[PDB]
């Protein structure tokens, strides 16, 4: 399959760049 | 027909001709799986010359890759006679046929119409050739009285190109046939 | 404040840490204006302007910087195209760097106007509490916003004292960089006049400065003052998105329709010039102005330059691309390696034939080959069995003039089949895709880009606009109206 | 018109591949049914505030009491599907927010359209059925369909263009 | 005051995330 | 105006046909005809359209109102080897079709004059549909 | 490698939704 | 029209023809003389004359196996 | 250069990975 190569590290950095800043503003509040 | 409709007691008067395996020389002949349903009943077609009748019954069989064939024959009687002959396999798809991106021979692009001619001119400009089969028809079970003849045979025909696109591989056909010689 | 989506509102009432925090931003843009230079440099291939020009390569920030004045390199090269050994201070390479630094700089100091919140001069003297005075301070603004546009459009573009700026023919051939003297003019409002982008910029920055010292020497009136919320920095904010979201829709606007600020060496042609057949006309008034000057119809056509030629390639205009079709002009139709003649299609009874070039709306196009009635006489066909046309049962022949097959015809149903697939696309080229793994489908240029980024933003800077105006306005009733 | 507005933006645009419209539909068929839902709800958990069968008569403009139980449509919609809302006042942001952004993300795609910037094709797939006649998915027989409604539309859709497309080279699916 | 996000802002978050991470995933790959 | 004058015979006799008889006649092809000849091809065999010229080109010549009317009279092949009133709608044949019983010879007249009327009002919009 | 992508994303949705019925934070009535 | 590549359908053009004498040229393939089908080998005598009256436009160039492929010069499948 | 290629992913999960960790564990002290 001729694919976009990045298009796996763009596809994991968009959403888990969003997600551990969510994780660090939950852990934050939970403490 | 009530008897036999959900049963399938299909699957020179009316030669009927019932395969039970496909080996397939792969690069030796192994058996796959059948993978349509029971259709594979090449029915109501010294020499013998070929007629009417269902003398075409395209069959996929299966690794993990299906072989869609077509399987085909277009071109005294004791329990030890032979009908050895051979036949003229007709591509799988006529040539009215289409692939995924919009090409075909009688009808359809002649090139792929996505991208703009490349390599892609194998799969572009499609080929309708002809390939022959032999086939070795046993005569075993002789009945006079209703003037019928039956037995098993064996042939050997190639399988689909893909409009030429893949090389095919030849099909180890075995199956017991019966026809009313008039 | 506690909320996510309010957490930068902590420096709402804290303009020390208000600036540390624009600072930060500055940092932040100029770095990334030195650092993507500096990337879209290590992509370039500056080897030739005519067949790979910037706009082919997805260069974005790269035409900005050389439509004012930077346009040669410290490599030697410059994208007009020719190489020195003195390119000046203000390179490609000084300008990425000079940002850089600044972003150095700016971070820096927004370090020190975070610590040091706490000056007198963000606090009134007569209480304590931080106010910063939104009239004075637009006043001051606005002045130097004056002076700044004054002298960029008096000083840098006329080239008293500045490089001037890119100019440009209407066909976009002789591309260069000269001061441009001012056109006051009815003839200052043409698009695609650069004096009046001179003369525009000298009359605004005169109208900025006594804006400026009006809005310094006098006090708003009281009933303008509660009216617009001027107290309110986020009534600032609002009406600054404003500016913001409808200057977006101008800008990609302009982009997308050319004006004399982006001209096409930077960033390509226009759909509209495509679409009308701006650069075909062109080239068939220049052949047969050469035709009636005793030259041979191959003598006049071999007279089109290369860089003209490929003007009228519709894998150039910026309208054939895609949205998720990502990358460079480049990564899809390939590296142009050469052009490859005008083709004269000719039946088999003689007849000049022309293919129906596409349009900008079809991704492909059915290839028809018309005559001078218009009436059809060869296609490429579909049904192929009453097909009563087709290159082969009409012997369609493709003779080229001009480019790499000067003189050579070509008869085989192949050749003219495909040859007609090429001459749909505009004038044929012949495309090298292995330089760049080129898969084949068009991408849009940078001026397409650059239109759909800023429209978006125009339209979620109108949303934002609307969010702090409402909010500037109902400032009493956001927790809620009443009990 | 608007009908043909939409059949043209399928065959010459691919707008239902459009991811900026696939949210659009998204937020458009969540906020149908979130006001489906949250209308139901409400009816559902409504307190005996009068004596007839008719509850339409048990609320008055003047009270400041709640007219619908939260915590028994809470504990419904819990052991239903999992979640539920606890607060009203995020509930009723919640029935703001989706239809809004559903529909300005839709309008982000139509800003895209404008410039021909589409999501028309996956390159990876438009490659693979080129080099396999054999490899077919409903992805390919759609862009197939979409080469149909062009063909078979332009002619008529733009006058001004004067395309003339021979009925041969019309693509046919082979009727 | 101190920034929060509790438990359900959390699990929203990560779904809307994860869900247009998987909507936008396909065309990454093109 | 000349679209009423249609061909009568093969004699050749431009034949005038009123607006009024013209349109009582293209109803007439609506109810009994249009089942499977709507839109100028038929259904059963799509190769023997209504066109002119098909019909210039069918053997005996049947691009005449005449013709016609005498094809309602009896069907035959497209070069009239068999007369197969059978497979097909006829006017002495009430019994296997009965859409015709009730049609006279002006009904007849007219709505064989109203397939020859069309042609240089459509054009390529009757003879095979426009693609 | 583009179908390991989309199921370890779709295993994220699966594993937000399993927290966010399990774990839930509780609705605490007033 | 050619008489071992062409279907039934194109026996359409010519001035009646249709389809006894376009379906009895055609079941018979392949033909070497161009003038074989005149010998008509199960055909009446309404069918030899009227075939001998057309000659001017037969041939016997070359059949195409994607044109015979069974049943295509009858149903090709385009309607 | 004939490298590893997933020496980048390698390299970069190797100290990213405990560092997001790091500042989950600061964030949540200091708030
Ligand atoms: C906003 C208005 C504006 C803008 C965007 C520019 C932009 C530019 N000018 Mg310029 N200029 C202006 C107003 C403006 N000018 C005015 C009003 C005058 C009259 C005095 C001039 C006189 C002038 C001269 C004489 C020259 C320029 C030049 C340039 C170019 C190189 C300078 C540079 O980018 O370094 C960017 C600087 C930073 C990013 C800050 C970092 C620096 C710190 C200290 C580190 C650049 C594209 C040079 C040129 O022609 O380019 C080849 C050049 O020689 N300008
Ligand atoms: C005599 C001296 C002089 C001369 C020769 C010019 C010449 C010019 N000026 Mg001008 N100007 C002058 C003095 C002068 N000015 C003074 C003294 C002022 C102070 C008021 C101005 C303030 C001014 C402004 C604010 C603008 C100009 C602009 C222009 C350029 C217009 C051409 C263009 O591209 O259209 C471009 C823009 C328009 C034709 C107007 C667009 C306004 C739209 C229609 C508003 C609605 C759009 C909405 C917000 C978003 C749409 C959403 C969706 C529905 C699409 C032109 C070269 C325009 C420009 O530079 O464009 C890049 C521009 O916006 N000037
Ligand atoms: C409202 C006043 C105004 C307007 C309409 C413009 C318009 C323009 N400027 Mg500009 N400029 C201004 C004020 C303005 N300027 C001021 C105060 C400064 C001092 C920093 C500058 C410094 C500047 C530089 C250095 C450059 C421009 C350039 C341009 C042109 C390219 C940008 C563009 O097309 O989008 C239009 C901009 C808008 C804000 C549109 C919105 C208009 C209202 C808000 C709606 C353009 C026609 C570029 C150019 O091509 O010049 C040769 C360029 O390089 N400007
Ligand atoms: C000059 C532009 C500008 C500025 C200074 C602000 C400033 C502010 N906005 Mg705002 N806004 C804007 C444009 C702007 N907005 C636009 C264009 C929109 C529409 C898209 C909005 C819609 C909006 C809403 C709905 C709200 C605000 C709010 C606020 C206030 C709280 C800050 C905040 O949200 O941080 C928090 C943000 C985060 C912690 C993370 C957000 C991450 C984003 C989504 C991704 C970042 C992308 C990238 C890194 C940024 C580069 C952008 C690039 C395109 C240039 C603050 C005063 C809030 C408010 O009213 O205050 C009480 C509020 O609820 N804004
Ligand atoms: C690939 C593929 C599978 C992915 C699709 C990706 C796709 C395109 C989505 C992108 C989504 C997107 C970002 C678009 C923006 C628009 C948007 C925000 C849409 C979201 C739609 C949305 C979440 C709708 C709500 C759906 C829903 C099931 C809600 C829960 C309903 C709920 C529990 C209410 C119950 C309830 C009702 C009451 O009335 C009361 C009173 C109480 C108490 C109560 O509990
Ligand atoms: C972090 C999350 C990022 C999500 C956005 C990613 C954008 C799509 C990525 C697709 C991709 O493969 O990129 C990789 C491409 C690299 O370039 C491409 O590489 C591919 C990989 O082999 C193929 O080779 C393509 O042919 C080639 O063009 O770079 C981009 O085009 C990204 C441009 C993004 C610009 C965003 C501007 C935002 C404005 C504000
Ligand atoms: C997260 C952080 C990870 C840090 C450790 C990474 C280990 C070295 C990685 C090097 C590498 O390229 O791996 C990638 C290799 C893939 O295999 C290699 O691929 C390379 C990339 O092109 C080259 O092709 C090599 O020739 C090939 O052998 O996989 C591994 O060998 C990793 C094995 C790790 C086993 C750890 C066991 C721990 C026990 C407890
Ligand atoms: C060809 C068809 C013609 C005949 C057949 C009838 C068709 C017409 C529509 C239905 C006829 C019967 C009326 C029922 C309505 C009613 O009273 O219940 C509704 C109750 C009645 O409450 C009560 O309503 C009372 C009167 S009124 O409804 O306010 O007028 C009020 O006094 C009381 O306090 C209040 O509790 O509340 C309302 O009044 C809400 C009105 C909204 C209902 C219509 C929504 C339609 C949208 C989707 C449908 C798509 C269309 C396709
Ligand atoms: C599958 C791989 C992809 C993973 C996708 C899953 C993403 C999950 C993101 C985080 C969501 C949970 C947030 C916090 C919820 C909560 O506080 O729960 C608290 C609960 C107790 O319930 C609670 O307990 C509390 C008291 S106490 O905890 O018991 O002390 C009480 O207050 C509360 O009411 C009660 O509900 O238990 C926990 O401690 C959960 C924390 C576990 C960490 C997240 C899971 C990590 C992945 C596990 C599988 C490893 C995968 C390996 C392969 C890569
Ligand atoms: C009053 C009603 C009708 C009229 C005037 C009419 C007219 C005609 C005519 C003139 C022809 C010969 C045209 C040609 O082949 O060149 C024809 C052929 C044909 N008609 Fe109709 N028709 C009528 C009803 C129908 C109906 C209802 C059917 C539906 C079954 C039908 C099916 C056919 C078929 C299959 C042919 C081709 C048969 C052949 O080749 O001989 N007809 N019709
Ligand atoms: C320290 C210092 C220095 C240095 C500096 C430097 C070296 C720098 C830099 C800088 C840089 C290097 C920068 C940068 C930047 C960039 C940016 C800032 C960007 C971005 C981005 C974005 C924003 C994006 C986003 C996104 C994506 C990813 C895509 C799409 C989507 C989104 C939007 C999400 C000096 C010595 C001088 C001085 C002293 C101090």
């Amino acid at each position: 399959m001729e694919t976009n190569k990045l298009g796996f590290v763009a596809s994991v950095l968009f959403v888990f760049v969003p997600t551990v800043f969510l994780l660090i503003l939950y852990i934050q509040t939970a403490s | 027909y009530d008897d036999i409709r959900g049963s399938g007691l299909a699957n020179i008067r009316s030669l009927c001709l019932q395969p039970q395996t496909f080996l397939v020389e792969t690069f030796r002949f192994v058996e796959g799986k059948l993978l349509t349903r029971s259709s594979f009943t090449l029915d109501q077609v010294l020499t013998f010359v070929e007629q009417g009748g269902f003398d075409f019954q395209p069959v996929t069989v299966q690794n993990g890759d299906r072989v869609p064939l077509l399987f085909t024959v277009k071109g005294t009687i004791r329990p030890s006679t032979r009908f050895s002959g051979s036949f003229d396999v007709p591509p799988y798809r006529t040539s009215s046929f289409i692939d995924p991106k919009g090409r075909g021979l009688a009808v359809g692009y002649d090139a792929a119409v996505g991208i703009p001619r490349e390599a892609f001119s194998r799969q572009n400009n499609k080929s309708f050739k002809v390939g022959t089969g032999n086939i070795v028809l046993q005569v075993d079970r002789v009945n006079q009285s209703t003037g019928e003849i039956s037995g098993s045979f064996e042939s050997q025909q190639p399988s689909d190109t893909d409009f030429g696109s893949k090389p095919a591989m030849t099909v180890k056909i075995l199956g017991q046939f019966y026809s009313r010689i008039t | 404040g506690l909320p996510w989506y309010r957490v930068h509102t902590s420096v709402l009432n804290d303009p020390g840490r208000l600036i540390a925090v624009h600072i930060m931003h500055n940092a932040l843009c100029a770095g990334f204006a030195g650092s993507m230079l500096l990337f879209e440099l290590a992509l370039f291939d500056p080897s030739d302007p005519v067949l790979n020009p910037m706009w082919r390569q997805g260069c974005f920030l790269m035409p900005f910087v050389s439509r004012l004045g930077v346009v040669n390199s410290w490599q030697g090269w410059s994208v007009t195209g020719e190489t020195f050994t003195n390119p000046g201070f203000w390179t490609f390479e000084t300008v990425a760097i000079a940002h850089i630094i600044f972003s150095g700089l700016s971070f820096l100091a927004a370090c020190w106007h975070w610590v040091y919140w706490d000056v007198a001069t963000f606090f009134d003297p007569k209480t304590d509490e931080p106010v910063i005075d939104l009239p004075k301070v637009f006043g001051i603004h606005l002045t130097l916003a004056g002076i700044l546009c004054f002298g960029f459009g008096a000083f840098h573009l006329t080239g008293l004292f500045g490089p001037g700026m890119w100019v440009s023919d209407p066909l976009g051939l002789t591309g260069h960089i000269q001061g441009v003297a001012p056109e006051w003019g009815a003839a200052g409002f043409d698009p695609h006049n650069p004096g009046g982008v001179v003369a525009h910029h000298i009359a605004l920055g005169i109208v900025a400065i006594i804006g400026g010292l009006f809005h310094i020497f006098v006090r708003p009136p009281e009933y303008l003052y509660k009216g617009l919320r001027m107290g309110n920095i986020e009534g600032t904010l609002a009406s600054g998105l404003a500016v913001f979201f409808s200057g977006a829709f101008i800008a990609a606007g302009t982009m997308w329709y050319g004006t004399a600020t982006t001209p096409i060496e930077l960033w390509g042609p226009t759909r509209y010039q495509w679409d009308q057949g701006f650069f075909q006309q062109a080239i068939s008034r220049q052949v047969k102005a050469s035709i009636s000057d005793g030259k041979s119809p191959s003598e006049a056509w071999s007279e089109i330059p290369t860089k003209l030629a490929f003007y009228d390639y519709i894998g150039n205009s910026p309208a054939k691309g895609g949205l998720f079709r990502v990358g460079r002009m480049v990564d899809g139709d390939g590296l142009p390696t050469g052009w490859l003649g005008h083709p004269v299609f000719k039946d088999g009874e003689g007849r000049e034939l022309t293919v129906r070039r596409m349009p900008n709306f079809f991704e492909n196009f059915p290839v028809v080959l018309f005559d001078q009635d218009g009436i059809v006489r060869a296609d490429i066909p579909f049904r192929q069995a009453e097909s009563k046309y087709g290159i082969e049962q009409t012997g369609v022949t493709v003779s080229f003039y001009g480019g790499e097959l000067d003189g050579q015809t070509f008869s085989d149903p192949k050749d003219v089949k495909k040859y007609a697939r090429r001459a749909q696309l505009g004038e044929p080229f012949e495309f090298d895709r292995s330089v760049y793994d080129s898969d084949g489908l068009f991408r849009t240029s940078n001026r397409g880009f650059f239109a759909f980024f800023h429209v978006i933003f125009g339209l979620l800077w109108f949303f934002g606009h609307i969010w702090h105006g409402l909010r500037a306005l109902f400032q009493d009733v956001f927790s809620g109206i009443d009990p | 018109a608007i009908f043909r507005f939409l059949l043209f933006f399928q065959g010459f645009h691919n707008y239902t591949l459009n991811p900026f419209h696939m949210m659009g539909v998204t937020g458009v068929l969540g906020g149908a049914l979130l006001c489906a839902i949250h209308g139901a709800t409400v009816q559902n958990t409504l307190f005996r505030d009068n004596q007839s069968k008719n509850t339409f008569k048990g609320f008055s403009t003047d009270q400041g009491e709640e007219t619908y139980s939260m915590v028994t449509a809470n504990r419904f919609w819990s052991q239903i599907f999992g979640i539920a809302f606890s607060n009203k006042r995020w509930l009723h942001f919640f029935m703001l927010f989706v239809p809004v952004t559903g529909l300005w993300m839709s309008a982000i795609g139509m800003a895209g359209l404008a410039f021909n910037l589409r999501a028309y094709d996956f390159v990876s797939q438009e490659i693979r059925a080129a080099e396999d006649p054999e490899f077919e998915t409903f992805y390919t027989k759609n862009i197939l369909l979409n080469e149909g409604l062009r063909a078979w539309l332009s002619e008529m859709d733009q006058p001004a263009k004067k395309f003339v497309f021979p009925d041969e080279v019309l693509p046919r699916g082979f009727s | 005051q101190p920034v929060e996000l509790n438990r359900t802002s959390l699990y929203l978050g990560l779904l809307v995330v994860f869900v247009t991470g998987l909507l936008f995933s396909s065309y990454f790959f093109n | 105006a000349n679209l009423r004058t249609i061909p009568l015979n093969e004699a050749g006799d431009t034949v005038t046909l009123s607006l009024e008889e013209f349109t009582r006649g293209q109803q007439k092809f609506n109810n009994a005809c249009a089942i499977c000849h709507l839109g100028g091809i038929t259904k059963t065999n799509p190769n023997v359209g209504l066109d002119t010229e098909s019909l210039a080109g069918a053997f005996p010549d049947r691009n005449n109102l005449e013709g016609l009317v005498d094809y309602l009279h009896n069907p035959t092949t497209y070069d009239g080897l068999t007369e197969i009133s059978e497979l097909h709608p006829s006017t002495k044949s009430s019994d296997i079709y009965p859409k015709m019983r009730n049609l006279t010879e002006d009904d007849l007249r007219a709505i064989s004059g109203h397939i020859l009327l069309m042609p240089k009002i459509r054009g390529d919009q009757w003879g095979a549909g426009k693609t | 490698m583009e179908a390991v992508a989309y199921i370890l994303i779709f295993a994220c949705i699966i594993g937000t939704l399993f927290f966010a019925i399990a774990f839930r934070e509780p609705p605490k009535i007033t | 029209i050619d008489v071992n590549n062409t279907n039934i359908a194109a026996f359409r053009k010519h001035r009646g023809l249709y389809p006894t004498i376009a379906g009895k040229v055609v079941s018979n393939a392949p033909y070497d003389s161009i003038e074989d089908i005149l010998d008509i080998p199960g055909l009446r005598e309404v069918e030899k004359d009227r075939l001998q009256k057309n000659m001017d436009i037969f041939t016997i160039s070359d059949p195409v196996p994607a044109l015979v492929e069974g049943a295509d010069r009858f149903n090709n499948g385009v309607y």
